[PDB]
């Protein structure tokens, strides 16, 4: 692509590990942080995709 | 007839419906909202009807 490939993704954050041949696909927060955020996706709180 | 199976049954992980007709079973990996239609009946005494 001449400017981007915003089509292909990948999770940076995780609770923890998976087993091995496991599909986990899912639109979510990720609770980064002390602060108990409830879908705010900005700080201290990141897209894992 | 059914057992059912998955994780809180909601549309953001997906889950499973097994359920076994009078000659038949379908299995849906699938991530229904929601299943929650008993279609209740009037009658449920089953000394009648
Ligand atoms: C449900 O059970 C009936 C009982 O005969 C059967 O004819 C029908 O095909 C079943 N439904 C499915 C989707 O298999
Ligand atoms: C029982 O059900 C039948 C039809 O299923 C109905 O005609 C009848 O009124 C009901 N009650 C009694 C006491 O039979």
């Amino acid at each position: 692509k001449v400017s981007g490939n915003y089509n292909y993704l990948y999770r940076l954050f995780r609770k923890s590990k998976l087993k091995p041949f496991e599909r986990d696909i899912s639109t979510e927060i990720y609770q980064a942080g002390n602060k108990p955020c409830n879908g705010v996706a900005g700080f201290n709180c990141y897209f894992p995709l | 007839r059914g057992w059912i199976f998955g994780t809180t049954l909601d549309s953001k992980t997906q889950s499973l419906l097994i359920v076994n007709n009078a000659t038949n079973v379908v299995i849906k990996v699938c991530e229904f909202q929601f299943c929650n239609d008993p279609f209740l009946d009037v009658y449920y005494h089953e000394n009648n009807k």
